[PDB]
């Protein structure tokens, strides 16, 4: 009961993708023969393939396939992707704006967290700033550093704990712990806005309070929604006609 | 009565030395760079009448950005600090008065308090001549300046008086 392997007439995308790698196992680099590559198998996360000991079938989910659409299905995979992926599984190298932007109007649970994350970050600069909250700033830390000072990186750790729907719940535990110290610690409301535009002195905003008002991120001045989108920022209108005038 | 007292100026000026000096008497020659704006309190007394000082003094350096500074409002009187040493910190002063008077927004702004500062006049390589920042205070107003230092406890009591003293008068008039 010996198998068929050998064809003179080899699927045409496949003879492209192994004659693109000179014949040659993309693990061990054994050259193979150009009639049997029926035997190989496609990493479907290298994107290339392998030898069937270099590669046993493994699966395993797909970053890509993951940041394209929120797809966690396993997928076969070569050993040593198998390896790397587990690896890399909690560092933060996967940058969702940078990489597919759409993505977060198709998946609410992760505008979530970008949402969470983008007052988290605010909250933080503060309690930099704050000598009296610095529990706060160790609570912070319960959770991976990068989701609290950068805003569009995740692992796939983070990206997996989000369609879970855990990662939300960790963090809006955080952003209402920190809405309540500034709201009792006036250390932190001194460092509050007023809108440069209004100049209502009753209302002061802060930058995490995404419901209110739009942070500019040139200046970072705060300002409520209905006083800003329409126009320039008023803040840089003035610091650069100041070199203006002194050049 | 209570009177809001706030200190600007650029980094290494002297804000919290001069700060720590009027208020405590002390001095230490060990550069703290101040992250956040914090305040301290003295109690003076202005005839017969108890009132009490509330000095912000502020991050000099650039911790500014995506933090407010919605504690400007309701001051009283606004201090800028200068270096006699570095002739550059004393050019920023324009730069100062005018984000101050946006920030904190008083009625008639060109009549509010300004207390100027040149701090570090024990030191020997003093660039910045007196006569050239008397002038220049004269231009806004005829606004106060005083030559100081945190270091030996020169003019600081002198500046912190005329401070209260003219936050005071402020105070009492936007109840007006
Ligand atoms: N000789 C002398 N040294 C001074 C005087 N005032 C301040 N210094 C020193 O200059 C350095 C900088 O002054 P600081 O008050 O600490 O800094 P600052 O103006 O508050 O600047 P930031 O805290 O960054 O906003 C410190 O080492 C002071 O000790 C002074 O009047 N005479
Ligand atoms: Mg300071
Ligand atoms: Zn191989
Ligand atoms: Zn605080
Ligand atoms: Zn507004
Ligand atoms: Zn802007």
């Amino acid at each position: 009961n010996a198998q068929i392997i050998f064809n003179v007439h080899p699927a045409p995308t496949r003879k492209i993708a192994v004659a693109k790698q000179n014949y040659r196992c993309a693990g061990c680099g054994i050259r193979t023969d150009p009639d049997y590559i029926k035997r190989l198998r496609y990493c479907e996360y290298l994107g290339k393939y392998f030898c069937q000991c270099c590669h046993e079938n493994a699966q395993m989910a797909i970053p890509s396939r993951v940041l394209r659409k929120w797809d966690f299905s396993k997928y076969y995979v070569s050993n040593f992707s198998k390896d790397l992926l587990i690896k890399i599984w909690n560092d933060p190298l996967f940058n969702v704006q940078d990489i597919n932007s759409a993505l977060y109007r198709k998946v609410k649970l992760l505008n979530q967290v970008r949402l969470l994350r983008v007052q988290l970050c605010h909250m933080k600069n503060m309690f930099k700033t704050c000598r009296l909250a610095k529990e706060l700033l160790d609570s912070f830390d319960t959770v991976p550093g990068h989701l609290t000072e950068d805003l569009h990186l995740y692992s796939l750790n983070d990206l997996t704990a989000t369609r879970k729907g855990e990662l939300g719940p960790r963090l809006a535990e955080l952003t209402r712990a920190g809405a309540t110290h500034v709201e009792r610690c006036m250390l932190c409301q001194a460092k509050g806005f007023i809108c440069e535009f209004c100049q209502n002195e009753d209302d002061i905003i802060f930058p995490f309070e995404l419901h209110k008002c739009r942070t500019c991120e040139e200046c970072k001045a705060c300002y409520h929604k209905a006083c800003f989108k329409s126009g320039s920022c008023p803040r840089c209108e003035r610091l650069q006609a100041r070199r203006e005038a002194l050049a | 009565v209570l009177l809001k007292v706030i200190i600007l100026g650029d980094s290494g000026v002297g804000k919290t030395s001069l700060m720590n000096q009027y208020v405590n008497k002390k001095f230490s020659n060990q550069y703290k760079a101040t992250i956040g704006a914090d305040f301290l309190t003295k109690e003076v007394m202005v005839d017969d009448r108890l009132v009490t000082m509330q000095i912000w003094d502020t991050a000099g350096l650039e911790r500014f950005q995506s933090l407010g500074v919605a504690f400007y409002r309701g001051a009283d009187c606004c201090v800028l600090v200068f270096d006699v040493t570095a002739p550059n910190t004393f050019k920023t002063l324009d730069s100062w008065r005018d984000e101050f008077l946006i920030q904190a927004s008083p009625r008639d702004p060109e009549n509010f308090p300004f207390v100027v500062l040149g701090n570090k006049i024990d030191l020997e390589n003093r660039q910045v001549a007196t006569k050239r920042a008397q002038a220049w205070c004269y231009s806004k107003n005829n606004i106060p300046y005083f030559e100081t230092s945190a270091k030996e406890a020169i003019n600081v009591e002198q500046a912190f008086q005329t401070i209260a003293r003219n936050a005071l008068k402020q105070e009492t008039e936007v109840e007006l």
